[PDB]
């Protein structure tokens, strides 16, 4: 219905869901620490598109 | 009620997989305490 | 190696091994003697690593 399409529509055009790369995980990390030798970082699980 | 004016087409994505918490995928160990270093780099706790 | 298991390995080695590049290692090590020529031709020693 006009008013219904109205709704559900925007719900689609606002799917607050961004992608995700190993890189982003790495990044949700303080610019520091990574640059603090004392601590070890590494990847193990893969990432599906 | 007029049909054609009510019928719409749908742009929907297909098969995600939502992840929460996150982090976890972070494999991380740690040096042995006796080997600490500050921004300094010479070593923290160096009085043997 | 001493400065490795200390430094927490900077995936430096991890990369070189992965990418297959001519390199060496140093320090205390466990040798292992084998005979039956065979082993050699099969180029067994490329394993372990």
């Amino acid at each position: 219905h006009p008013i219904d399409y109205a709704f559900n529509e925007y719900f689609l055009q606002h799917q607050l869901v961004e992608p995700l790369n190993n890189d982003i995980i790495f990044n949700y990390i303080p610019e520091r620490i990574r640059n603090d030798v004392n601590y070890i970082l590494n990847m193990d699980r893969n990432l599906p598109s | 009620f007029d049909f054609r004016n009510s019928m719409h087409m749908l742009t929907s994505n297909l098969t995600f997989t939502v992840y929460s918490d996150l982090l976890a995928f972070v494999s991380a160990d740690t040096v042995e305490p006796i080997n600490a270093v500050a921004f300094d780099n010479m070593r923290i706790m160096n009085e043997l | 190696l001493e400065e490795l298991m200390r430094t927490g390995d900077y995936a430096q080695i991890t990369n070189m091994l992965l990418n297959n590049q001519p390199v060496a290692l140093v320090g205390a090590l466990p040798f292992v003697t084998d005979s039956s020529v065979i082993s050699l031709i099969a180029k067994l020693d490329a394993t372990v690593f």
